[PDB]
């Protein structure tokens, strides 16, 4: 009924903006599967090094939960 | 055979927002959506202090203005929600299997309930944070029982 | 009790910087509470009084 | 001080500010404050 | 001589201190010259590259 | 000079692409587009 001091769709949009991207799979079952995974690859490569503002943005997007070794 | 488990979940919570309270009468609350750039407050009062024109031959206090400033308390609030990458890296695929579309939408709840905590948690810290500065610009009762 | 609920703003009052004010807070750094009423009283009316 | 003594589209209150004022401001309840009494009780020039 | 008189200007090209500027020349003690093209630069479209 | 500074070459005809997609790709006009997609691309993300 009342205005809160936040508003959900900011934080919602907030959270978006700064979330990681996934991890990249790579469906080994088939090759329909597989052409869609290895065209995301390329175009992920393609759009993190190609001088534009896409790689300023994929690298401004990267986070560095580093695995520690064991014995 | 591997088998689903379901947890049930609650959230007691009461949804308090700063216009609920009766504390929201001693505030005017304006929003300011900008307050990480400011660096400082001020305002000013001018009070002209009016005289009384005397018979007896006494030193006159020509017009006398007081000019006083207040400097505004600028101090954050930090809540510090957690949120793990399991139930968020299923969060970006869709569901075709039903036991991905049970996960996700526990996925999808899990997220809405701890998104919404933190904004509880930021609401009920805005009240303490008001609160404890009615309580630090307050003389006990027995000061202000002569001094006012 | 006298009574059982009082009446009060639902939202919190809006206070967002104008064009004005932003140009006042690119240059110098400085923004006023309310720009219009400061060319109101300079710069449209200064002899009408408050 | 920090109190600027520049002309101001003063905004006039109906509030008694002054109730025990100089016998408060001149125990320091403020934490600055400035006292123009006679010929410096003008506005500033630009 | 290659010319015997060369065309210039004919008054001083004035500045005062309009309304807008007025109000930081109270209130803060800062003027800018042209502000009228501040507030087309920083306020009026400024996805604009000069 | 046999010539005002002047020289007219066909060899700045396929450059004339090549070169120029690399520098109007940084030159404001499609940077703020580039990055106000990726700001729609955000915007998409929570909706779903």
């Amino acid at each position: 009924k009342v205005q809160g001091s936040v508003d959900r769709r900011r934080l919602q949009r907030r959270i978006a903006g700064l979330l990681p991207p996934p991890a990249r799979r790579l469906n080994i079952s088939r090759g329909s599967e597989f052409t869609r995974d290895v065209r995301g690859l390329v175009e992920e490569h393609a759009q993190a090094s190609s001088l534009s503002a896409a790689a300023v943005w994929r690298a401004g997007l990267l986070a560095p939960w580093r695995p520690p070794v064991f014995g | 055979k591997f088998e689903v488990l379901l947890g049930v979940y609650t959230n007691a919570i009461q949804y308090v927002r700063f216009l609920e309270t009766a504390l929201a009468v001693s505030c005017v609350n304006t929003e300011f959506k900008d307050l990480s750039r400011m660096t400082d407050g001020k305002i000013q009062f001018r009070i002209s202090v009016p005289t009384i024109a005397h018979g007896d031959g006494r030193r006159p206090s020509k017009q006398r203005t007081f000019i006083v400033v207040k400097n505004c308390h600028k101090h954050h609030i930090s809540t510090e929600m957690e949120l793990s990458m399991l139930d968020l890296e299923i969060l970006h695929s869709i569901p075709e299997t039903p036991v991905e579309y049970a996960e996700y939408v526990g996925a999808v709840k899990t997220v809405a309930s701890a998104l919404q905590f933190g904004v509880d948690a930021l609401e009920r810290g805005l009240i303490n944070t008001v609160l404890s500065v009615k309580l630090r610009h307050a003389p006990p009762m027995f000061i202000l029982q002569t001094l006012a | 009790e006298a009574d059982n609920q009082i009446m009060g703003p639902s939202s919190y009052a809006s206070f967002v910087v104008r064009g004005e004010n932003l140009v006042t807070a690119v240059s110098y750094g400085r923004v006023m509470r309310t720009f219009e009423h400061f060319m109101a009283r300079i710069v449209d009316s200064p002899e009408k009084a408050g | 001080e920090g109190v600027e003594n520049r002309p101001f589209p003063y905004l006039t209150v109906d509030a008694d500010l002054l109730s025990n004022l100089r016998q408060s401001a001149a125990e320091g309840l403020f934490h600055s404050f400035d006292l123009l009494v006679g010929k410096d009780a003008r506005e500033a020039g630009i």
